[PDB]
This record gives C-alpha cells, sequence and structure tokens, in this order.
C-alpha cells in the first residue's frame, strides 16, 4: 500500500514544532503531538476544559536589561487568555483565537515570516479558520521533484497582538510564533535528496505509530502521485 | 518603540 496515506488517516497525530520569538530572538521551542492539536498560551492558566495541548510561551524575565520592550511582550502574553489553537482535521490545518490578542498568520519560509505579500489572514474568534491545505502542498511538492517549481512552503507563522509586519523587519514584532508540521519539513527534505540518484533515502514522517521509510526517488514520487489522487480539490 | 497593540476588551 501507500505509506504516505498514513498522513491522512482519521485519528492520526502529526508532530508540530512550535518556536517562539520575542523581538526576533528565539525564546522557546517545543514539539507537540496531541489528538486535540495545540494551544498557545501565556499562562493566565487557565481554563483546562479548553481544547489543545497547552504550549506556554515563557515570561521574558525580569531583568533591567531590555526591560522596556520586554514589558510590552509580557503585556501581550498576559492578554493571550484562552490563546491560539491550531489543529488538524482531514487534509486541513485549522486555527482559532480563544483569547483577546488579534493574531495574523501566513504560510511562509522556515526562516522568514514575511514575504509574503501581507498576511494570509486573521485567525478568527468563535469559529475555526482554515490555515493550511495539504492538497495544493502535495501538488507543489510533486512539481518540485520534477525540477519545475520552488520548494513548497509549510511553515505557519503567527503574529500575536500586532498587525502583520508587511514591509517591516519581522524582528520588530513582540511575539512571533512559527509552527512547523514536521512531516512536511521531512517530505520537502526527502524531495531534495531524491534527485541525488535512484538509490534509497530515508524519510521520517514524524507522525504517530509510524516508521521511518526507506524509498527510492521513483517510489517516493509514485507515492506522492497516488496520495494526491485521493485528496480533495475543488 | 511605538507599539500599536491589537487586543480587544472583556
Amino acid at each position: 500500500e501507500n505509506p504516505l496515506k498514513r498522513l491522512l488517516v482519521p485519528g492520526e497525530e502529526w508532530e508540530f514544532e512550535v518556536t517562539a520569538f520575542y523581538r526576533g530572538r528565539q525564546v522557546f521551542q517545543q514539539t507537540i503531538s496531541c489528538p486535540e492539536g495545540l494551544r498557545l498560551v501565556g499562562s493566565e492558566v487557565g481554563d483546562r476544559t479548553l481544547p489543545g495541548w497547552p504550549v506556554t510561551l515563557p515570561d521574558p524575565g525580569m531583568s533591567l536589561t531590555d526591560r522596556g520592550v520586554m514589558s510590552y511582550v509580557r503585556h501581550v502574553l498576559s492578554c493571550l487568555g484562552g490563546g491560539l489553537a491550531l489543529w488538524r482535521a482531514g487534509q486541513w490545518l485549522w486555527a482559532q483565537r480563544l483569547g483577546h490578542c488579534h493574531t495574523y498568520w501566513a504560510v511562509s519560509e522556515e526562516l522568514l515570516p514575511n514575504s509574503g505579500h501581507g498576511p494570509d489572514g486573521e485567525v478568527p474568534k468563535d469559529k475555526e479558520g482554515g490555515v493550511f491545505d495539504l492538497g495544493p502542498f502535495i501538488v507543489d511538492l510533486i512539481t518540485f521533484t520534477e525540477g519545475s517549481g520552488r520548494s513548497p512552503r509549510y511553515a505557519l507563522w503567527f503574529c500575536v497582538g500586532e498587525s502583520w509586519p508587511q514591509d517591516q523587519p519581522w524582528t520588530k514584532r513582540l511575539v512571533m510564533v512559527k509552527v512547523v508540521p514536521t512531516c512536511l519539513r521531512a517530505l520537502v527534505e526527502m524531495a531534495r535528496v531524491g534527485g541525488a540518484s535512484s538509490l534509497e533515502n530515508t524519510v521520517d514522517l514524524h507522525i504517530s505509530n509510524s516508521h521511518p521509510l526507506s524509498l527510492t526517488s521513483d517510489q517516493y514520487k509514485a507515492y506522492l502521485q497516488d496520495l494526491v489522487e485521493g485528496m480533495d480539490f475543488q | 518603540e511605538e507599539f500599536e497593540l491589537l487586543i480587544s476588551n472583556s
């Protein structure tokens, strides 16, 4: 069968890598696998009946050093309330704002949140909003393996409590959070090493109850095509 | 700096 289809099995858990930046400085990183997805919080803890594994963004610390902008960070964190939920259902990633901080998002490069022609949207409150569709990603990944397109983007970036930094250095923003579904990072890496030859390379999908796959470039491309045939497109 | 926070009320 097609081992890549495990990505879309109802009940399957993806691993998400969450990395937080205060003023362009990495302050936190955690990898989460949970049937409920994840929920970014500032530790106003907090309603435990809220959905999602709570991912606590750290207090900036009480140093005199940098006290000004860090007090702004602390204020934003203190207003996160219920926070920012992110979870998977089907071929989609969904987000929802459960607290008071307006949050904007984009699917971007690993290292650069904003370029990017502005944000892809604002995370909604009181209902879920789709932030990522695996379907077009796989189509673009197939194109990538054929030499005909760019590396497909999979890094979700959230700007918390401020406008999206369009045409501004992203490092000026108080609270920026990157979430990478690590299966997608692995799929892109696997595509890059595929053209090395027709020997076998290993790809670790980083999903629940899954084993590292050893595949030839042909096998991999074949599985991607089969995977995309069973996915939903409008 | 100048920070325009986008935080709603209760």
